């Protein structure tokens, strides 16, 4: 909903990752920015909007 | 959530007692947000008012003409309104 | 029958049927818990309401 | 760390949500007690007057 942010975690496929990194995307970040590891923490701008 | 600062923005009834708890931290924040938003000149002591504490929460009335017209008593200091005495002296002296 | 070490009073009680007993950490849920953790849980005590 | 002291002026950003769950009725009883110390008489203060302070914005000035 509006300001609400839920994070979201992603596990990988093996149990670890030497050297391994995240660098989330998501086509037009003005809707919303995700970044770092695993660890996503979405953050909602709007109100409507897929 | 509601996406609003201000008062009057938000059903109380609107975490539906079925919403997930997440968003308990956002209410609280809203709601800091909104009192700290809505008397930001809130430093002094409490400062009780209460309106007067009796009546004035509905007599305290102003669209046409204004009420409730002060009884000061006498301003010897600052001198504004023609006192009684001070304009009698004056009018008959001259 | 339970007996304090320190003031040597002894005193009865009763148990859940214990065939065993120990220490250990408790769950995620009692071990200290944060907000952005209940992303799944709701109001509605989904089985959970002794917190 | 313990940021659930406060009297008369709250900050909304200091619970940082990813915190312990003792962080809760703490700054419930909080809120409560500022809001009872603020105004320790509340019965029905009606006296605005669906927002008369904008027209009657002449409290600040006491000469005019």
């Amino acid at each position: 909903s509006r300001g609400s942010q839920y994070i979201l975690t992603a596990t990988l496929s093996p149990a670890n990752a030497p050297n391994q990194n995240i660098t989330w995307t998501s086509s037009n970040p003005n809707i919303a920015t995700v970044s770092g590891t695993s660890t996503q923490g979405t953050i909602n701008a709007l109100l409507a909007g897929f | 959530e509601t996406n609003a600062v201000v008062i009057t923005d938000l059903n109380p009834l609107y975490p539906r007692d079925r919403d997930y708890i997440y968003e308990g931290a956002a209410q609280i924040r809203l709601i800091k947000q909104t009192l700290q938003n809505t008397f930001p000149n809130v430093t002094e002591p409490v400062d009780i008012d209460s309106d007067t504490f009796k009546i004035m929460s509905e007599k305290l009335k102003f669209t046409g003409d204004a009420m409730d017209v002060g009884g000061l008593m006498i301003k010897n200091v600052t001198p504004g309104t023609g006192d009684k005495d001070v304009v009698t002296k004056g009018q008959m002296e001259a | 029958a339970v007996w304090n070490y320190e003031f040597d009073t002894w005193s009865f009680r009763t148990i859940p049927y214990a065939q065993c007993i120990g220490l250990v950490d408790p769950p995620v849920l009692e071990r200290g818990p944060i907000w952005s953790d209940f992303q799944e849980i709701t109001w509605d005590d989904p089985s959970i309401k002794e917190l």
